[PDB]
């Protein structure tokens, strides 16, 4: 079966940037290889056919490398529409295959995420569930880790994150935590806890409350 | 045995 | 010059069979070697190959849908037809149909194997859930600032937008006024079948004794608009 790994799966960069990504065929697939850019909301857009050929209509900015395992794509010149997703796409095998994407974003100096945690509030406790909310707010880069623990008991399973857009203006990310239980669950712990890890951070941040300190 | 692509023989 | 179209339900009940249909022009499938494949990418992720069918009506699946998938063509309507059986939340994706050149020829006869190593004009997608839920409209509840949502001189504050199918909903604050710094997250898909989202601001300490903060949330597959004012826990007064 056939694998395709794209490196990295992320990078940053800025205008005027030169960016190489790279896709490693699990065997040969000779110059079976396509690359496709993606901006959100859109189809992806061929750039490179047969690992080197520059499609029609394509900046000449863009060059394709390699045959059998190992390919690059080049953008010599980074420009703003090319922060975007990139996938390569084997043609020599069925199934044709996608590598797992490579997003590039804008590149800013190192921000640390400002933490906030929210309680869930008496009107929701009112209709049976409580969800307890961790704002992770202006980071960069992307990456981040948030953990649960509600009395020191690790949460597995029961929470769920979402991420922003890059942000045009300072080019930041936000993310949001949700913790879901039980009213009767909620009200049978005090320390609601969420610790986040972040490049930008010392020491992993911990944010709680005791909803049993008044 | 992957199976080949259609095209995978032509020159 | 070349264009295709994904046409299609957005929404299916598992079990029930996706039927769709691609619609293009500026090439023909008697064309010698064209193809036109379907490929789907699940919210958030990767791309990911499904099948394609050939001029000579030769077809292609994917080994791990191959017993649900079904590929087939109109050549005088300019169509192709993606069907898929059974169908679960696991395909809820958008899913794109996209043109394959065949060779380079002369005379009709091949030449060259490069031009067919891509797929080279996609359509721009249809967007299939696949969900058992009925319409509902959200509840909101307030993400209240505080002590434990404060940064020097700087709070935050939210609305919960909790339970509601289908989406999309819309988030706004004080009618429009306040956007400097917000944040809308986009939503998740709940265990339930339902979703939630929520919508953040940061705002100066200062202003939270005087300024009103109200969410302006509207749900149009259910008519259901809310205005919920937030403000300090009362412990915070």
């Amino acid at each position: 079966a056939l694998q395709l790994t794209q490196s990295p799966s992320s990078l940053s960069a800025s205008v005027g940037d030169r960016i190489t990504i790279t896709c490693r065929a699990s065997q040969g697939v000779t110059s079976a290889l396509a690359w496709y850019r993606q901006k959100p909301g859109s189809p992806p857009q061929l750039l490179i056919y047969d690992a080197s050929s520059l499609e029609s209509g394509v900046p000449s900015r863009f060059s394709g490398s390699g045959s059998g395992t190992e390919f690059t794509l080049t953008i010599s010149t980074l420009r703003p529409e090319d922060f975007a997703t990139y996938y390569c796409q084997q043609l020599h095998f069925y199934p044709h295959t996608f590598g797992g994407g490579t997003r590039v974003d804008v590149r800013r100096t190192v921000a640390a995420p400002s933490v906030f945690i929210f309680p869930p509030s008496d009107e929701q406790l009112k209709s049976g569930t409580a969800s307890v909310v961790c704002l992770l707010n202006n980071f960069y880069p992307r990456e981040a880790k948030v953990q649960w623990k509600v009395d020191n008991a690790l949460q597995s399973g029961n929470s769920q994150e979402s991420v922003t857009e890059q942000d045009s203006k300072d080019s930041t990310y936000s993310l949001s935590s949700t913790l879901t239980l039980s009213k009767a669950d909620y009200e049978k712990h005090k320390v609601y806890a969420c610790e986040v890890t972040h490049q930008g951070l010392s020491s992993p941040v911990t944010k709680s409350f005791n909803r049993g300190e008044c | 045995l992957l199976e080949l692509d259609k095209w995978a023989s032509l020159w | 010059r070349i264009t295709l179209k994904e046409s299609g339900p957005p929404l299916v009940k598992p079990t029930q069979t996706l039927t769709l249909t691609c619609s293009f022009s500026g090439f023909s499938l008697s064309d010698f070697g064209v193809g036109v494949g379907w490929i789907r990418q699940p919210p958030g992720k990767a791309l990911e190959w499904l099948a394609i069918i050939y001029s000579d009506d030769d077809k292609r699946y994917s080994p791990s849908l191959n017993t649900r998938l079904t590929i087939t063509k109109d050549t005088s309507k300019n169509q192709v037809v993606l069907v898929m059986t059974r169908v679960s939340p696991v395909d809820t994706a958008t899913y794109f149909c996209a043109h394959r050149r065949g060779p380079t020829t002369l005379f009709g006869v091949p030449i060259a194997r490069g031009p067919v190593n891509a797929m080279d004009v996609w359509g721009q997608g249809i967007t299939v859930t696949i969900s058992s839920t009925s319409t509902k409209g959200p509840s909101v509840f307030p993400l209240a600032p505080s002590s434990k949502s404060t940064s020097g001189g700087t709070a935050a504050l939210g609305c919960l937008v909790k339970d509601y199918f289908p989406e999309p909903v819309t988030v706004s604050w004080n009618s429009g006024a306040l956007t400097s710094g917000v944040h809308t997250f986009p939503a998740v898909l709940q265990s339930s079948g339902l979703y939630s989202l929520s919508s953040v601001v940061t705002v100066p300490s200062s202003s939270l004794g005087t300024q009103t903060y109200i969410c302006n949330v509207n749900h149009k597959p259910s008519n259901t608009k809310v205005d919920k004012r937030v403000e300090p826990k009362s412990c915070d007064k």
